[PDB]
């Protein structure tokens, strides 16, 4: 999921685009007032009718806790690969985003494109600002 | 040229401002039930009704399914038609009464028109021109973009804002490219290198699509048909996010929902609002259901419901039994497999079987589309046979007749033929007989 | 939309003292039920007591879902009335109980007071700040009127909706901040050099003069169930739409109820009951009655009304037989509403009101003969006839029904009864109980 | 301004200290020893040291069997929990009814725990990362350590953040001159506000301004908080609350119902128990209300037979209005109430009465009263009559139409025609059972 | 090879001649001429292809040969033509209804052909060398490659430079680029390399370097069914639903959308449409609802020819409380026709059980075929053909390479058919557990 590509296909071949898939690159870029992009956004309508951002959080969970720990006393690999799954940089990578003068330091003082940067940003977003945490 | 069963019905076969005649649209007889279908097919042209259901009943072999598609053929290709089953309703990963809803939903049809303003051509020159006075700490102030199309029997350069230069550096439009300019998005997007630019290296990806005709600004007014299910289903599925949610529901089984009645209602509204302006209309179209006896009673209550919806199309109905029971129930003897609170809301077209010149007819009308010559008294033994046994049992044997008269090297049928394929292929009656004089488990 | 079975009836057609007028309203005859279902509405819109089960019963084509109609249509607005069928409960995806629950809290709304800030005039200056990928995204606004002249902050769903129908300094923009939408009006400024790429043909509008920030005070009513769904995981929005909503536990309901008291005592919000309507609700498990026995006495509970056209019938997941498919615990908590048959000249009247529903002039003989197969036969089939014999009528150029077209529309299409008369008469060409047909007309 | 629905007239059992009910107190009229049954019971739950008993109310519809089992979970108070279940619920289309029992017997043990957190909070001043040498090297995060400056008021703290922590502290969408509140013991960050110390008017996204935070930055505090096992189960079943990448994505993935194990069980108990030992732990055992109990089948009954001899499991209360009737799940054999033997042995059966006229009368007088309706004494005679005739509920549920006959005719009071009208506008069961004896088409 | 020797491997395709007169013993098959004939003509009408949408029904008793026939009509049908042979019990399935899978198994019959050319450029990498502009827009590079003749160089896009920068060559790879197409493969490192590294890794894979012509010409037919092409159209990565069977209830629209483009591509001439044959052995466990829908899409265009195997009597059929003959409906039946077979005699046995002997590579004596000949008279036929195998690992434990009727009478005594078997339980049937449960373990009473 997360090293997937949009990469090119050539046009000989028996995958063709079906009507939903036209319909959703349709309204990618496409501007208000429009018949498409607005029969096409129903529940952003729905979103911006009913007041929602500014709703406030009425339940909060009762427990948290984080996952059992598994210890094998006087080894160093099983801390190792615990510490490699529970902490894995790629996918941690993933779920967040880089500071904006790292992002500078790297492209401009250290000549690293854009093209090679690590996948950031895939965490989605809430409802809310009160529904980013649970205190 | 490929025949199976049908594709000889082409309409219903009648005059305006009247009735069918005898042999026409390859129909023979059958008139009352041309006639009330006819009426149909004006009423549901009429576009203003909502939710009225026809049971068309009679014995098997009569015409029902040739009835309905020759209905879906005078409707014109258009207009929405969805076949359906019976059996198909019980599916294992949703309920019966969301697909009985999806089927209903798949057969309202919309036409919505537009307008493009479009920007396309091989791209001549590609300058992001730089500002009069520069910014500390910047890099290459940009202040306009300036690029120039070429195309068939026309060239125009531009003079574009300098955001789309950010989409241009990330579609990778280069120099020798075509491009596909819309004017109010922005979004320039990249279909590839002109023909022009393909004998430069010997290998290569990238396909070579030639340069497109016309000039380079053009406005083209495109007409679009979608039906609501599939509003349903682009509105109910997210778009292409940027969350790892959607990225994953993408690559994995597309798992059916149930639609809740919000998403509907949005999507009613907002289709109401567009037709108000004056841009879309609403094209109706018919749900047929052949062998409606296979519903149980909790499909035929959700569709005593259903049927009073301000939106539901016409519902066509197919059934051959008598007094039967009514599946779902133990002690509910109903005509034609069906309740009567359904029974009450409908109205019964009645179909009748036919007698020998018909037969003789539909066959030699079967035999003449399947590209057969057939011999007069072939054609009197076989017209016999079928009144003897079946009509379905004689339209069937009239390719292994072909197929034995082509093995002895002619073009035609002759009573040799048909007393060869009566010998080899058996039918019903036959067969039963010989179960029932034969105790070696046959 | 379109023309329906019930889009005749708006209201119950009832006077200041609750007494029904004879002909008003969409609605005529039945006095009786139409004063009881009024005193139903007058207890809802009250809202004072809540937890009462109402039971509408009596024959088929009585004018039960009809009663039901007029009840929503009288009650109006913002009040939320969920009219379901019987069938609906049983799914594959969540229990009984679970989509009970769901379907009794659907049906309460809470209407919550907000206080927003509205923000009209002429963009001056933009600056949007974006980092290098385009994550972190901030800026400032620049905005005039007038009279003043204001620099605001923008986060990251501004500058969303900023970049979306893309303004371009000097264009008349409005934005709601508790809800924010950006809407733009118009352009002011008509500026001369403009970009080849975007149309930019916005209407020509007066810059606003005044205050440039309002305080305003909104209302809308959300149900509960839609708090539920959204409280319940991290993308419950997307799931008030898809449907997949699965089995929220109960810790969530008791804090929405908790929170939603809450509310009410500091004033932010109200609580606005509603009906659910549960049409054939003979088609449920005695698991159902059970749960129904005890979510009836719930502080948060509507009124249920529940309409059923059975005799003395046999309870589904039982083996007794009770009246109405009804156990006798759910008729001890009940309150029963009965509906009688009507006389030739409701008959008449109810098909004039239809004719004059689907804009069919009729003359006075076919209301008379149209009167009288209403009479023998059903009224649903009378009433289905209005429309065939209609487009029967411009098949030989009239706009004007008569006789001739009633009794061509009566031959053409058939009863429930001639249909049992033709079934018993041709039995041996049907497919009986037993699957035994005679197919072969020799 | 107020709702009421069919109770909430009913505040307890009515007992004095000696246990001896009153006729009528307490919104209760009759049913002496149905009270006083039911007044030890609660003395027991209150003793708190019985594990697995059960007692049965049996009786006719109609007569106060929810009502005590509400008047119960009224007297014990709102910190005992008091699960209240329906016998249909028990069946889900997600997990096993086994597995639902058991859920609802762990859902009505309560725990009190007193918590002591570490909390870091104030204004964020200062926001500085530092970069790694080599951020394409594969192995390791972009960036090394975040410098947050953290100002409170008297008392100015700085901090070296562990990229972990930063991700929790990003992913709130912080930025300089925003209050915070760092929980310490799970890593959970919550961005209160914008501070009041620059403008205010200058916003366009709604915010909330918070004053700066009093005392130290570096705090320790001591919350009283109320959870039950269950919720231990759940937590600890799908583990959402860590900084780690599976309790990321247990946030976001759709919650499902799972067979917990007697495993995670034991462990919970034991940490329970240490927490016990302790001394920073109160244990609340409930009651469990399991109404229409005729509708579970013999498997939950085979079940819950077990299910009662455990050392953990709540007093347990149902409840049935059945005389002789089979079990469901079985073909042939006959126990009272639906409840098979070996089950009826281990129960407590309190047995319930049908009342009287006058009982009925001052029933409907007290509902009268409630509902904010004005009644005239020969209205009344008549409502006694008719719930002598007919049923307590049909003359229960009659009140209202006739308060809003009362009010079309512009009256306070209920007399005599507004009863009547309500009688021949509004049927009751047996009316309409003869109605249908006496029909043309299945009426 | 991974073929043993099957129940009935010996059937090489109908034995017909050019006249669809059926030899009494060719291709394997003895006996049965007129289901043979109707075979034949039921084997044209598909190699004809212009009919679509015919049931047939080959019923009889059983071990009489419809499996045969149908293996043999599947035998004599050859390569790239679908043929689909289900049971009726895999219909019923957990995650799919009964009318999605009819569906499949539908679509899984007919298909369409489609040819396209290569141009195989296939050799092992020497060196590369890239040139990069000062502008750094464009990417020019040069590719020495070598087979074991000769070797050419050649010049690259910057399409080959990304192609090439993703699954890496190290300078002696074997790789295989096309001219028109460009598709670009890795397929491993060369033999000549296998002694430079000391340790292979996770992915790498040794293959010898390719000899001959570096540029080569080929052209290939591929044959794509519906079904296929619904899969790949239904999601984003779809050929994992192919191989691991989750496609899960594919919407009609994606059909409809496919069956108009397939037109459209029959239209055009980019594809010609192969239509094909599916077997639905033992048919008399389908449900009621099962036969609606074969009923209803028997009637499409795009429907293939199907053929029915049932041995039932009158029977019940399943979902209903009626008995009808052979299990089916009546409606059913009408749009069928039936081919009978008929019970064999002696000698048709005894060549059917020389045939199987013949195949199974064991002799035997002309004593010990007419014994197995009269117990197959006697017996079933599949007893006879069992005790030839058993007979034969006798003759061996008894060291000697031929049957014979001492080796077939203690065969026959070793192994029990039906009959004495149902004797021996009627006659202690004490012993054995009863209907209702009831068994006496102890033998003193
Ligand atoms: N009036 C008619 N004219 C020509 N062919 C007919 C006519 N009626 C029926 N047929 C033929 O009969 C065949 C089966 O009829 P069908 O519609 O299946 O009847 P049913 O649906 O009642 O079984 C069709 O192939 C159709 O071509
Ligand atoms: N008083 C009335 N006013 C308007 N329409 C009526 C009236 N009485 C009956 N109808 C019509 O008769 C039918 C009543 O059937 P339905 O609405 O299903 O309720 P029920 O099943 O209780 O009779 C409806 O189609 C309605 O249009
Ligand atoms: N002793 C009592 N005093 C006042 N109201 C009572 C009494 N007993 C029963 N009721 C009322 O009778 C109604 C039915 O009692 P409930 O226990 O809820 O049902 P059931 O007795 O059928 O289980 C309740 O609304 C309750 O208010
Ligand atoms: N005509 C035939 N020629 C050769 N072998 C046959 C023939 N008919 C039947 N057999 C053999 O008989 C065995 C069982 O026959 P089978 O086809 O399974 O019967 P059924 O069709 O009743 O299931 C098969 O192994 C097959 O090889």
């Amino acid at each position: 999921v997360i090293e997937r590509t949009n990469g090119p296909k050539n046009t000989d071949s028996l995958s063709f685009k079906t009507i939903t898939q036209e319909l959703l690159e349709v309204t990618r870029n496409a501007p208000s007032e429009g018949v498409m992009a607005s029969l096409l956004n129903v529940e952003k309508h729905a979103y911006e009718r009913e007041y929602l951002n500014c709703i406030q959080r009425g339940y909060h969970p009762n427990v948290s806790a984080p996952p059992v720990t598994i210890e094998v006393l006087g080894s160093s690999h099983v801390t190792n690969s615990i510490n490699n799954e529970l902490f894995d940089p790629l996918i941690s990578q993933a779920l967040s985003d880089i500071p904006a003068i790292t992002q500078y330091n790297m492209h401009v003082k250290k000549g690293i494109p854009v093209e090679d940067f690590p996948k950031t940003g895939l965490f989605p977003e809430p409802l809310n600002k009160n529904f980013s945490s649970n205190i | 040229t490929r025949t199976a069963a049908h594709t000889h019905i082409k309409g219903l076969g009648l005059d305006e401002s009247g009735v069918a005649k005898r042999v026409e649209g390859g129909f023979v007889g059958q008139i009352e039930a041309r006639e009330a279908c006819g009426v149909i097919v004006d009423l549901i042209k009429a576009k203003k009704m909502s939710g009225r259901a026809i049971l068309l009943a009679g014995g098997p072999s009569t015409g029902k399914t040739a009835l309905a598609l020759a209905i879906s053929q005078e409707l014109g290709p258009k207009v929405p038609f969805c076949p359906l089953v019976g059996s198909e309703l019980y599916s294992v990963e949703v309920k019966k009464t969301e697909t009985l809803m999806e089927n209903f939903r798949r057969a309202i049809g919309l036409r919505i028109k537009e307008t493009k303003e479009v920007y396309e051509g091989e791209v001549t020159e590609l300058t992001p021109e730089d500002a009069e006075n520069p910014l500390g700490g910047y890099g290459k102030t940009i202040s306009h973009v300036i690029v120039g199309l070429k195309s068939a029997k026309g060239t125009k350069t531009l003079r574009l804002d300098p955001t789309i230069y950010e989409s241009i550096q990330r579609e990778k439009v280069s120099i020798g490219d075509v491009i596909y300019i819309e004017a109010n998005t922005g979004a320039v997007k990249r279909v590839g290198r002109s023909d022009a630019y393909a004998t430069e290296f010997d290998l290569e990806t990238e396909e070579y699509v030639p340069l497109p005709k016309g000039e380079v600004h053009k406005k083209k007014e495109i007409v679009q048909d979608v039906t609501l299910h599939d509003l349903d289903v682009a509105n109910a599925r997210p778009q292409g996010g940027q969350d790892v949610i959607s990225m994953m529901g993408q690559l994995l089984k597309p798992k059916k929902t149930e639609i809740t009645e919000k998403l509907r209602q949005e999507v009613n509204k907002v289709v109401a609002k567009y037709i108000d302006q004056g841009v879309a209309e609403l094209i109706p179209g018919v749900l047929f259901i052949d062998e409606v006896n296979m519903l149980d009673i909790e499909i035929f209550t959700y569709l005593n419901k259903a049927l009073e919806s301000n939106i539901a199309p016409v519902v066509v109905l197919a059934s051959n039994r008598g007094m039967t029971t009514v599946r779902g129930t133990e002690d509910v003897i109903s005509p034609h497999g069906v309740p009567p609170d359904l029974i009450d809301r409908l109205l019964i077209v009645r179909t009748l079987p036919y007698d020998k010149d018909e037969i003789r007819t539909i066959i030699e009308r079967r035999a003449t589309v399947e590209r057969l010559q057939v011999e007069s008294s072939a054609l009197d033994l076989l017209a016999t046979m079928g009144t003897e046994t079946s009509l379905r049992y004689a339209l069937q044997l009239l390719a292994p007749c072909g197929i034995l008269a082509q093995t002895s090297n002619r073009k035609e049928i002759v009573v040799n033929d048909v007393n060869e394929a009566k010998l080899l292929f058996l039918d019903a009656k036959r067969s039963t007989k010989i179960l029932e004089t034969s105790a070696n488990y046959l | 939309s379109l023309i329906a079975a019930h889009s005749h009836i708006t209201g119950l057609g009832l006077d200041e003292n609750l007494q029904p007028r004879p002909t008003s309203e969409g609605m005529v005859g039945q006095l009786q039920a139409r004063r009881a279902a009024g005193v139903i509405l007058k207890m809802v819109q009250n809202g004072t007591i809540a937890g009462r089960a109402v039971l509408v019963a009596g024959p088929p084509s009585t004018g039960k879902t009809a009663l039901a109609m007029g009840v929503s249509q009288s009650l109006g607005k913002d009040v939320p009335f969920t009219a379901i069928a019987g069938s609906e409960i049983f799914s594959l995806e969540l229990s009984k109980t679970e989509a009970l629950t769901q379907a009794f809290r659907k049906s309460i709304g809470i209407k919550i007071k907000e206080e927003t800030e509205l923000i009209e005039g002429e963009v001056v200056e933009i600056q949007i700040d974006r980092s290098i990928t385009g994550g972190h995204k901030q800026g400032k606004l620049t905005i005039k009127t007038t009279d003043m002249e204001t620099i605001y902050e923008l986060g990251n769903k501004m500058i969303d909706g900023l970049t979306k129908e893309k303004v371009l300094a000097g264009d008349v923009i409005s934005i709601d901040k508790a809800s924010g939408k950006i809407t733009k009006l118009g352009r002011s400024f008509a500026r001369s050099r403009d970009y080849d790429a975007m149309g930019a043909d916005t209407r020509f509008v007066q810059c606003p003069e005044g205050e440039l920030q309002k305080r305003k005070t909104v209302v809308h009513t959300v149900s509960l169930h839609e708090i539920d769904v959204i409280n319940s995981r991290t993308q419950g929005f997307l799931a008030l739409f898809t449907g997949d909503t699965g089995e929220i536990r109960s810790e969530v309901r008791d804090q929405i109820n908790t929170k939603v008291a809450e509310w009410k005592e500091e004033g932010k919000a109200e609580i606005v009951p509603g009906v659910l309507f549960i049409d054939e609700v003979h088609m449920l498990d005695i698991e159902c009655f059970s749960f129904i026995n005890r979510a009836l006495e719930d502080e948060f509970a509507p009124i249920v009304m529940m309409a059923t056209n059975r005799g003395v019938s046999k309870t589904r997941g039982t083996n007794y037989k009770s009246p109405h498919g009804l156990p006798l615990d759910l008729l001890d908590r009940s309150i029963i509403i009965t509906t009688k048959s009507y006389n030739e000249q409701e008959i008449k009247t109810i098909l004039s009101i239809r004719a004059q529903e689907e804009e069919v002039e009729l003359s006075s003989d076919a209301l008379d003969l149209l009167t009288k197969t209403g009479v023998e036969t059903s009224l649903r089939y009378s009433s289905n006839l209005i429309s065939v014999a209609q487009q029967i009528a411009m098949k030989r150029k009239n706009n004007t029904v008569e006789v001739e077209d009633v009794k061509r529309a009566y031959l053409l299409f058939l009863d429930s009864a001639r249909s049992v008369k033709y079934v018993q008469e041709n039995e041996s060409q049907y497919i009986d109980d037993q699957g035994n047909v005679q197919i072969s007309i020799a």
